[PDB]
């Protein structure tokens, strides 16, 4: 209306706005050690590849890039930037040494000697592939013969399988009888590494990271950052999975050593312990109320 | 060596990790019913109540497993002077597994693969009460060490069972056994079971449970629960 009589009218409401945000989370202590899968100085042979399981720790992938320029850094199922934002149940690391020009066969759907006789990958592999040159450390002028690889096999390999059986690969009709010679060849053949070899024949070190999910708790997740702690101001907060808006003040509650939160008669949170530093903090809502306009008649 | 005796008002644990002060709360969870059978000296069912009062600490360790053999995963706990070891290895146990004090050949014949480990302070350190429950891929335990005057039965009193540790294992438990360390000796312990019930807990101003009411024991308790 365009005319107002004498009286008091309730018009609107108001609420104090938040100023900033606060995020708190426990200390990062159980670092997943990746400086052991990297730096082995001994990567064994491709036909006998080590498998290592990483579990029950915080995994930071920033330390991966701290090494030399990687010849091949390919990620298939996960965005490299989002490695710290998505987490899985367990992670498997596989390491070995192959030739320079055989790197292209370590990938899903590839076909080749190293692909189907020593290390076979599944079609839906999820993870990244690491490959960098190591000529200066795995080469001698005399010649290196400690890095073998399979050459003959009766059949192919199922994905994620190993075979160490060393028997005479029979090719002729007559029995080999466990001796070598005509149509009876040893299946394992050794590489040769010298400092003068051209690129494509120098030794290369390969590390493969695999992620998977199954019906179990994750128990392995990336490092989660946190902010500082502010008090006596209308602020937002996320105290280890609990979200709310209010003012943090000092509290005088005797929490037992195993509670994390506090409640009242009406089932509302009113006390939280700081995860980083054990201390009881009391929360109160930010002020609000109605607004009334007092006016005589517009006449 | 079966025997039977009353249970009285024992076996109440904190349902969660929430702090409350001077507030009566109602909970619907698994508890030991008041005034019930407890066997005196093993299917797991849905929970176990465990107690013992011998100082010699001959009882040490509980073997949780579905088959009690090397076929299926088994949870092994050992409490000794230094630490505690928790494994998910499928050991091959014996008919009467007991410690030698310290070869484990009598406890189990052989060990094999497993994918989880743990080490911490030993649980043991008078009547000691324990509760073992497993759910949603998590094996939670509770305990309480209480000094008890010279008595031949469970005292008339209340003692809450605080949580100790939770493990994300996710394996079923159907049977469990006892372990002793040995010369002839004697042991005394009790076994109880957990049942889905509804209680009414009372909190003091310091956040400790001091009293409880069973909502199905008798009509008066039902009236108390209804009136809160
Ligand atoms: C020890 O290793 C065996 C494999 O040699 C594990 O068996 C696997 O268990 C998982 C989890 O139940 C299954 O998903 C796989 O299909 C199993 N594979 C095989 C080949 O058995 C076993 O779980 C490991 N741990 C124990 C305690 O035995
Ligand atoms: C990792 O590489 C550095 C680079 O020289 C080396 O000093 C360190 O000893 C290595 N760690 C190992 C081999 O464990
Ligand atoms: C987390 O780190 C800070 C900084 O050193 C330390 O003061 C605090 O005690 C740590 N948290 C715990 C629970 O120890
Ligand atoms: C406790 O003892 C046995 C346990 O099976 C049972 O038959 C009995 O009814 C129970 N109650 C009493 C009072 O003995
Ligand atoms: C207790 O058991 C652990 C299990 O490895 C062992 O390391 C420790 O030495 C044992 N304590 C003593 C006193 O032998
Ligand atoms: C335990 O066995 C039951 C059937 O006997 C099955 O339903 C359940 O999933 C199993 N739990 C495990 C393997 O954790
Ligand atoms: C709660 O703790 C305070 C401070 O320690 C104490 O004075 C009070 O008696 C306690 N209340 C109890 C034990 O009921």
């Amino acid at each position: 209306s365009f005319t107002v009589e004498k009286g008091i009218y309730q018009t609107s409401n108001f609420r104090v706005q938040p100023t900033e945000s606060i995020v708190r989370f426990p200390n990062i202590t159980n670092l997943c050690p990746f400086h052991e899968v990297f730096n082995a100085t001994t990567f064994a042979s491709v036909y006998a590849w080590n498998r290592k399981r990483i579990s029950n720790c915080v995994a930071d992938y920033s330390v991966i890039y701290n090494f030399a320029p990687f010849f091949a850094f390919k990620c298939y199922g996960v965005s490299p930037t989002k490695l710290n934002d998505l987490c899985f149940t367990n992670v498997y690391a596989d390491s070995f040494v192959i030739r320079g020009n055989e790197v292209s066969q370590i990938a899903p759907g590839q076909t080749g000697n190293i692909a189907d006789y020593n290390y076979k990958l599944p079609d839906d592999f999820t993870g990244c592939v690491i490959a960098w040159n190591s000529n200066k450390l795995d080469s001698k002028p005399s010649g290196n013969y400690n890095y073998l690889y399979r050459l003959f096999r009766k059949s192919k390999l199922k994905p994620f399988e190993r075979d160490i059986s060393t028997e005479i690969y029979q090719a002729g009709n007559k029995p080999c009888n466990g001796v070598a010679g005509s149509n009876c060849y040893s299946p394992l053949q050794s590489y040769g590494f010298r400092p003068t070899y051209g690129v494509g024949h120098q030794p290369y070190r390969v590390v493969v990271l695999s992620f998977e999910l199954l019906h179990a708790p994750a128990t392995v997740c990336g490092p989660k950052k946190s902010t500082n702690l502010v008090k006596n101001k209308c602020v937002n907060f996320n105290f280890n999975g609990l979200t709310g808006t209010g003012v943090l003040t000092e509290s005088n509650k005797k929490f037992l050593p195993f509670q994390q939160f506090g409640r009242d008669i009406a089932d509302t949170t009113d006390a939280v312990r700081d995860p980083q530093t054990l201390e009881i903090l009391d929360i109160t809502p930010c002020s609000f109320g109605g607004v009334s306009v007092i006016t005589p008649g517009t006449n | 060596t079966q025997s039977y005796t009353n249970s009285f008002t024992r076996g109440v644990y904190y349902p969660d990790k929430v702090f409350r002060s001077s507030v009566l709360h109602s909970t619907q969870d698994l508890f030991l019913p008041f005034f019930s059978n407890v066997t005196w000296f093993l299917p797991f069912n849905d929970g176990v109540y465990f107690a013992s009062t011998e100082k010699s600490n001959i009882i040490r360790g509980w073997i949780f497993g579905t088959t009690l053999d090397s076929k299926t995963q088994s949870l092994l706990i050992v409490n000794n002077a230094t630490n505690v070891v928790i494994k998910v290895c499928e050991f091959q146990f014996c008919n009467d597994p007991f410690l030698d004090v310290e070869s484990e050949f009598r406890v189990y014949s052989s060990a094999n693969n497993c994918t989880f480990e743990y080490v911490s302070q030993p649980f043991l350190m008078n009547l000691r009460e324990f509760v073992f429950k497993n759910i949603d891929g998590y094996f939670k335990i509770y305990s309480k060490h209480t000094p008890i005057n010279l008595e031949r039965d469970l005292p008339q009193g209340f003692s809450a069972l605080e949580p100790l540790v939770d493990l994300p294992i996710g394996i079923n438990i159907t049977r469990f056994q006892t372990l002793l360390a040995l010369t002839a000796g004697a042991a005394a312990y009790y076994v109880g079971y957990l049942q889905p019930r509804t209680f009414l807990l009372k909190y003091n101003e310091n956040g400790t449970i001091t009293d409880a009411v069973d909502c199905a024991l008798d009509p008066l308790s039902e009236t108390k629960c209804t009136l809160k």
